[PDB]
């Protein structure tokens, strides 16, 4: 079943008992905070095999 | 809890995983802070059922 991509983090934020519009506030850092984050395994795994 | 919902002309909220639409009011929602800031947010009326029980 489709659903907007914010909508679906909101509600996996609603999940852990972090009200929805602690999202939708923020969602500009959390989508900042997600791109860097990935940003940091691709250059770990880039940077060494162990 | 739920979600909001339409088909064009009115907004509903229904639970997420069986379409059940209520009118949408203060009882079914929460308030956070001014339009601004959210993205995507859309423009609808909320209903009072206060307003009629003081108007009676
Ligand atoms: C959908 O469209 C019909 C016709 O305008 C209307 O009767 C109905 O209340 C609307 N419901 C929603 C969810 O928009
Ligand atoms: C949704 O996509 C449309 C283009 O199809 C765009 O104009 C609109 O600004 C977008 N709205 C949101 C909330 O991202
Ligand atoms: C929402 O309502 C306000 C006040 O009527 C108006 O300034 C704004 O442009 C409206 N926005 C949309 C998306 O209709």
């Amino acid at each position: 079943l489709q659903i907007p991509f914010a909508m679906q983090m909101a509600y996996r934020f609603n999940g852990i008992g972090v009200t929805q519009n602690v999202l939708y506030e923020n969602q500009k850092l959390i989508a900042n905070q997600f791109n860097s984050a990935i940003g940091k395994i691709q250059d770990s795994l880039s940077s060494t095999a162990s | 809890e739920g979600v909001f919902v339409s088909n064009g002309t009115h907004w509903f909220v229904t639970q997420r995983n069986f379409y059940e639409p209520q009118i949408i009011t203060t009882h079914n929602t929460f308030v956070s802070g001014n339009c601004d800031v959210v993205i995507g947010i859309v423009n609808n009326t909320v209903y009072d059922p206060l307003q009629p029980e003081l108007d009676s």
